[PDB]
């Protein structure tokens, strides 16, 4: 198939990529840094809302780092316009990029909260194993989840631009907005309302940043304290269960991924 | 036939930038188009790639559609200025594109031999020159025995001794029989290895033909130097009296204007005699047919020798 | 040393009561007989500066009206201006102009005196070291010190050991310490105001007594001390403006920043509705001090709301019901009085002052300012702090400003 | 006269990358310096500038040494591959260079208008084309009275026309007395007015002088193209025979390689017998006698079709 | 002179910056918004201004300047430049006071119109010391911005290609902006029998960073050293640039 003759590139190019590897094994060296300030201290509902703010903060960032000059730096690069001359479609090398940028998010969350697991078997002595493995196999398929939305979205916004150094803006402020400013404008709607806004559209807001669907997912089971959540805490007042939430994860990355190939169809 | 492209008149925005052009192509002819960098020459090849849609017309490439992916596995394309993967290694990008067209990959190999880039091969491409990264993207054009060549400026950034060698291996290419197109802009060091010309500006197709064919619809003058002759005498001036201007030459020489539809009698007027004895002629290059190709609609020369 | 029957006292009723004109007296005075004595208004008995001057030894003597000046100065033979023996059981002192350099109103070992409503200004020059107390007590059951009024004495109203008695509505300005307390276990103490004071209230080792009410506009360095006070009541103290300073001696406490509530091993005690403004320092909770009910307060515009140095966690709300915190950025989706999320009032950086104070040079830094930030993000580095859940979203003490 | 190199040797470490090379450039000539991209040509275009400084000899750029700011307000120069500060104008971008080199202002809106660049000023020089930057690293290098010029690729990426146009500002550049100087690689453009090429391998510098005194040095043969011939194979067996390499082009076409004093004995066998159509006679070219002087020096040639 | 000619386009140049300009108004929109939540809800809200300007003036240093030797090297105009009526010099020094007064510039967007939320929403704010303490303000806040500036020169004389000059330059913000000073409190609270508390006022000097809040924060230096080594790390910096240039 053509879909992995074109995914296997692109594995074989993000992973020579010196600014990633930098960035993953920082994402490696705070996940064990966070489960051993973790382990010394018991707690357990402190070490899921570090550890899901941790991918907050860098599984959009390697997503980012990756896919931003995916289809704007082959364009200037020349690569492109080559590429359509082959046996291949508009739909062919989007969704392959996406694969092959897709496997490396999946293998530098799998090093990152892989070890973060063997930082905790070999650190909590007496730790349910049962109870670790089923909680950080939530963290690994929902990681992915998180990291496929921005690498759909870096493909919007390098199709939608043509010329890398403005598709390099728009990235960082695409990292910016829907990581530390749309939970500050939402901050700063609660508190300038005092909370009268409204008393039921502000937990559905939630759903329109999908790192804020990110912490929902992994604060599911282990809640705890209301001063870890902060602005999560509207998520007790949400009236859907978690299945329709894993299911508006994965319809952030469909609707931003066929937009991506409507914008790319016209390029 | 390898590219019948007839009858095409290809719009955007209502503009004719490409207006009514029926331009055929030999199983073994080289053919060079020589447009500007504007609406003539970029639009048409497109349309033989297959990835531009001809508006009210047929572009039928090697007897079948322009998009089907049994052609493209039959056809090579060059741009004009690619800098291909920079962290990738030389075999690697060629191995990417030799799955891409399905070539079998003992053929990639064989190519980076084949242009002289197996000293360079297995190194990033960051690391490349201009050169290389024209020496590599000749060498994806050639993946899988292609039939159809669509080069646009091959020949920009690399060494002359290379670029000599290249239309070497374009010659090898037309005996083995694979029609090729040109699209440059060094216009003189192309002339010497096409079969035909394709001048095209203002969106419409100039004039087609082989150089003679050009020369002979075009009337320009040439120049015929002739030394070692006869007696310095009428034989210089009886051109002058069949319709030319003899340039009495001193070291007995003679340089002969004539107008190309006599230029064969004028040699054998000669050659047919005892006292040719190392001539020279000077032909009409091809850019003073391509100057002359604005003149007949377009553009008009510049003044006190600017632009 | 006279005695009050050597005076001239003009008889108004016949209950062995009397009543002194005016004019002038001399030397100081001794009630040995229960005579309920009255003064008029310009009777200013005037002692020579030497000696106790109206010393009182008999029971039930109502000495009301008189104007007392310069008494001695002896505070080692307690030269106060009224004392009363402890054979001298329920005085009451009302209404009297004191002036001197020594002891407003000595008891000891007396049982129910009264002394209200008097104006007790006692030096202008002396450094705050000799000049006497205000109102001393010394372990006496039953006293009712009401209303009065001491400027500018030593230490205000000193008491030592006394069990059951009240101090309602005193005002005690530009003095050292307002009340001082010394082992008064079952004490209780309404509605008075301190200004301008070294330490507004000194509460040292006295159990199970009731402080409610009472006010301490811009004092010094101390707002409430309280020294191992178990079982107590802090009910509606308005602690406002505690300004830096220092008491100039530093005996048994030390120079401070300016701190309004300052508990030192207290245990368990009932800390509600006070308001704590403007200070320095809201609260100074020592690590040895823990685990007692702080419920209802209003820590507003303090520079530094709760001083905890410890890794202990301190949860500050019984009943589910906290206190309003002027810097609290929390919304009440759920309308009910309370927040919605819960309030630290520390960091981590909020500590590592207290414990390095040459970080101050780097508080400015945006280093500190990130760290204050992965705090916010990343609560495992977060040391266990002195959080409430559910703190106040408005003002709890709209009585106490008025 | 203006560069007079009396004996350079440029090092970098212990290797020589330019030995003992020896120029004199004439205060009226156009001169090609031809070497590969190697350390041949890219250091002896420095040591013209004050870029460098020579290890072993001296250079005389017209009389004075290469680092007065009075010899650099007379020298123009333009590099290959420019790109300039893209969020600058067109205008500003020559008039910073006015004031840099000295230039009065009234200059600008003239080589602006020189360069043909006048509808496209004022505008952001990234919505520039490869071929309209250079038509403005031109006009900064005629600023002043430029009496020096190195315009190492001046032609890359310009029209045809604007290439024919470019060398006709050029001529009459040499004939007020501004001696210039190119550093191309495309062969044939440069050759018809190169007045005196300095052909050089990666080395040393292998041979100087006129295209003359080349053709007179290094004999080579001439191109023998006879178009429209009845027959192509009987026509190929008798020069391959008779000791002439010849190949064919098209349907019908060859072309001769004669040694000239075949040239004559051969010609007349093609009017006589037989009739071709056109016949175009080949001077050996700078394309063709940059393979002898690589030959003589360098490499092998290489095998029948690889770069 | 040439040192201004070229310090003409340099002004040209930098404020056509697409990305410049989208700091530059975010500065001014921080600035405003600070002193908006610092009135509504002087030294205690000129020490958070000078919290933001010292998240930002490095980094609009970093921006103008980071390729201003090796962005002309790759574009190929620094090897066209030589070959005019320049030195190596006047080229540096001609980018240093064209780049410098863009951020001379950006201070008086950013804390102009700060200032001006200051002055017209106290109403009573008595501007005689707000035009000596903001003048202070002003002054350093630029000074600080030409220590970064002069940091990206020697950074970008250094490398040879834009993608490792901006992977430098983010290098040079993180260590000098949150590293030093993150690792001066882990000398600090996990060092205590080996690290002596009197040698640190000592170690604030071999910042730029930390040296610009001390300068708003009036101590155990006076005044007259800090200006002299925020001047020095200026004139150090720059002659270390114009020895890095040299040598190409
Ligand atoms: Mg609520």
């Amino acid at each position: 198939n053509q879909v992995w003759n074109i995914a296997r590139k692109e594995l074989s190019d993000g992973l020579r990529n010196r600014w990633l590897l930098a960035i993953s094994l920082l994402f490696a060296v705070l996940a064990v840094g966070i489960a051993w300030l973790g382990a010394a201290a018991s707690s357990i509902p402190a070490t899921i809302a570090s550890l899901a703010s941790l991918a907050t903060f860098l599984m959009p960032l390697i997503a980012l780092l990756l896919a931003y000059d995916a289809i704007v730096g082959e364009d200037e690069g020349g690569t492109l316009m080559l590429l359509l001359t082959y046996p291949l479609g508009r739909g062919q090398i989007l969704l392959g990029k996406f694969v092959g940028h897709g496997l490396i998010l999946a293998l530098a969350v799998l090093i990152g909260f892989g070890c973060a697991a063997l930082a905790i078997a070999l650190l909590v002595e007496g730790v349910e194993l049962g109870m670790l493995f089923w909680a950080f196999g939530r963290f690994m398929i929902s990681s992915t989840l998180l990291g496929w939305v921005f690498l759909a979205f870096a493909y919007v916004l390098s199709g939608k631009v043509n010329e890398k150094s403005s598709a390099a803006g728009l990235a960082l402020g695409v990292w910016f907005l829907f990581v530390l400013v749309f939970d500050l404008v939402l901050l700063a709607l609660l508190v300038l309302s005092e909370g009268k806004f409204n008393p039921e559209l502000l937990p559905w807001l939630l759903l329109l940043n999908p790192t804020d669907i990110y912490r929902l997912i992994n604060l599911s089971g282990f809640e705890g304290s209301g001063s870890a959540m902060g602005v999560l805490s509207l998520g007790a007042d949400l009236p859907v269960p978690a299945a329709v939430l894993w299911l508006c994860l994965l319809a952030w990355i469909g609707v931003s991924l066929l937009l991506a190939y409507a914008i790319f169809r016209r390029r | 036939n390898a590219v019948e492209i007839q009858g095409v008149s290809q719009r955007y925005g209502s503009m004719t930038v490409l207006h009514d052009l029926n331009l055929n192509l030999g199983e073994g002819e080289v053919l060079g188009l020589f447009g500007h960098n504007g609406a003539g020459k970029t639009t048409s090849m497109k349309l033989i790639l297959g990835l531009l849609s001809p508006s009210e017309g047929q572009v039928k490439v090697l007897g079948r559609a322009p998009n089907d992916p049994q052609v493209r596995r039959q056809l090579g394309y060059l741009p004009e200025n690619v800098t291909f993967y920079p962290q990738l290694s030389g075999r690697e990008t060629l191995r990417h594109f030799a799955r891409l067209k399905g070539a079998a990959l003992t053929q990639v190999d064989e190519l980076l031999e084949q242009v002289g880039l197996a000293h360079a091969a297995d190194r990033r491409v960051k690391t490349y020159s201009k050169g290389m990264r024209q020496r590599l993207g000749l060498a994806q054009a050639l993946l899988g025995e292609p039939r159809l060549l669509l080069l646009d400026e091959p020949t920009v950034g690399l060494d002359p001794i290379a670029t000599q060698d290249l239309y070497l291996l374009i010659d090898r290419l037309r005996q083995r029989g694979t029609s090729i197109i040109l699209c440059s802009h060094v216009l003189p060091g192309v002339e010497a290895h096409i079969n035909r010309a394709a001048i095209l500006a203002k969106g419409c197709l100039q004039a087609v033909g082989s150089l003679s064919q050009l020369r002979a619809e075009a009337g320009l003058p040439v120049r015929i130097r002739a030394s070692g002759i006869s007696e310095r005498d009428s034989w210089l001036q009886r051109w002058t009296d069949a319709g030319h201007s003899a340039r009495g030459l001193s070291e007995s020489s003679i340089e002969v204007v004539a107008v190309n539809g006599h230029k064969l009698v004028l040699l054998r007027q000669l050659l047919g005699e005892g006292e040719p004895e190392d001539i020279e002629i000077h032909q009409p290059s091809l850019e003073d047919l391509y100057r002359y190709y604005m003149e007949r609609a377009g553009d008009v020369r510049a003044q006190e020798g600017r632009l | 040393a006279p005695q009050s029957i050597t005076t001239l006292p003009l008889q108004p009723d016949g209950e062995n009561r009397w009543r002194l004109p005016a004019g002038e007296y001399q030397g100081q005075f001794t009630i040995e007989q229960p005579m309920q004595l009255r003064c008029e208004p310009g009777a200013v008995i005037q002692s020579q500066g030497q000696g106790s001057s109206l010393l009182i030894s008999a029971p039930d003597v109502l000495v009301e009206g008189c104007t007392l000046y310069e008494w001695g100065s002896d505070l080692t033979a307690m030269d106060s201006a009224v004392f009363i023996l402890p054979a001298a059981e329920r005085a009451q002192i009302s209404n009297n102009r004191m002036r001197g350099p020594g002891f407003g109103v000595f008891v000891d070992g007396t049982r129910d005196v009264q002394v209200i409503g008097n104006e007790i200004d006692g030096d202008a020059g002396v450094r705050s070291q000799d000049r006497g107390n205000g109102i001393h007590l010394f372990a006496v059951s039953g006293a009712r010190v009401l209303h009065n009024h001491v400027r500018n004495a030593r230490d205000g109203i000193y008491i030592d050991t006394s069990n059951g008695n009240h101090l309602e509505g005193n005002v005690i300005e530009d003095v050292r310490y307002g009340v001082h307390y010394m082992f008064a276990n079952e004490n209780s103490l309404i509605d008075n105001v301190t200004r301008r004071t070294r330490t507004g209230y000194a509460l040292m080792q006295s159990r199970k007594l009731t402080v409610t009410g009472n006010r301490s506009e811009q004092d010094q360095n101390y707002g409430i001390l309280m020294n191992y006070i178990t079982y107590s009541t802090i009910t509606g103290n308005f602690v406002s403006d505690v300004q830096r300073g220092d008491t100039g001696g530093d005996s048994m406490i030390s120079g401070g920043e300016g701190k309004a509530l300052f508990i030192y091993n207290s245990l368990f005690n009932t800390i509600e509705n006070n308001h704590f403004e403007k200070s320095s320092l809201g609260i100074h909770l020592t690590a040895g001090s823990e685990d007692n009910r702080i419920s209802g307060n209003a820590f507003v515009g303090n520079q530094q709301q709760v001083k905890y140095v410890a890794s202990r966690t301190q949860e500050w709300s019984v009943d589910g019901r906290g206190n309003y915190w002027s810097d609290y950025l929390g919304w009440d989706r759920n309308n009910d009085g309370l927040g919605d999320i819960a309030y630290e009032p520390n960091d981590n950086v909020d500590r590592l002052l207290w414990l390095y104070p040459q970080v101050r040079l780097l508080m400015n830094s945006p280093s500190i300012e990130v760290l204050r930030w992965v705090q916010r993000a990343f609560p495992v580095i977060k040391s266990p702090g002195v959080q409430d859940s559910h703190p106040l979203m408005k003002l709890p003490t709209e009585k106490l400003l008025t």
